[PDB]
């Protein structure tokens, strides 16, 4: 068996410097991390080196436009390896934070 | 900046609540889950909150902010700024749900 689209989605909150300020408990089943170990850590620390420049350009688009769709990128999984993700980013103003809807494209059982 | 994330269906029912709600509005997530956000709303602001949820689904992922009075666990009306946007996974045709950031703000 393999997980559905909703069971492969998790929410995350970030400050304007990309650091995690909140993470959905769902990330544990998908990528292995516990939300408490991600807090205060920049999301950039987890990107695959080949997705680095693309994610930088997407973050720059998210800041100028306020909303962005990342495209496919890899995130380093806790016990090694990388999962492929697709995020929808939205900046909350009145800039206060970035709300992310992260969907794991990889096959998760 | 005391804020919490919530997720709602189109009718306003809380389907997900982030644990930072205990510090913001005094309730544990289990006390909000399955209930409608309009039930904790000040009667003067309920129609504005219902109309806001109906319009956030027509706004194609854009952010809709709404100010309203929320009845905290400690029985007080707190001013809340809720920033909402619809999300729908583009690989699917699931019904679009609403994601919110709820902050206690000053009305001054
Ligand atoms: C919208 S984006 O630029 O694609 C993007 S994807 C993403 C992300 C989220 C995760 F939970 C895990 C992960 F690996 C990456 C983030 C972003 C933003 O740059 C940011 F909010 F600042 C920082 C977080």
């Amino acid at each position: 068996e393999f997980k559905g689209l909703d069971s492969k989605t998790f929410l995350s909150e970030h400050s304007m410097d990309m650091k995690f300020t909140y993470c959905d408990d769902r990330i544990t089943e998908l990528i292995g991390y516990h939300p408490e170990e991600l807090l205060g850590r920049s999301a950039y620390e987890f990107y695959h080196a080949l997705d680095s420049e693309n994610m930088t350009k997407s973050h720059q688009n998210l800041c100028t436009k306020g909303q962005v769709v990342s495209g496919q990128y890899r995130m380093l999984a806790k016990h090694g390896g990388y999962v492929w993700l697709e995020t929808q980013g939205t900046v909350i103003y009145n800039p206060q934070c970035i709300m992310c809807v992260n969907y794991v494209l990889s096959e998760i059982e | 900046p005391t804020r919490f994330i919530s997720r709602h269906n189109i009718e306003g029912i809380f389907t997900f609540v982030d644990h930072r709600c205990v510090a913001t509005v005094g309730y544990q997530p289990q006390e909000l889950l399955g209930k409608n956000i309009v039930e904790f709303c000040h009667p003067e602001d309920q129609q504005l909150l219902r109309d806001s949820f109906q319009q956030v689904v027509k706004l194609k992922g854009q952010v809709l902010s709404v100010m309203f009075r929320f009845r905290s666990k400690n029985q007080e009306w707190l001013w809340m700024r809720t920033s909402s946007f619809t999300f729908q996974n583009p690989y699917s045709d699931e019904i679009e749900y609403i994601i919110c950031t709820n902050t206690n703000v000053k009305n001054s």
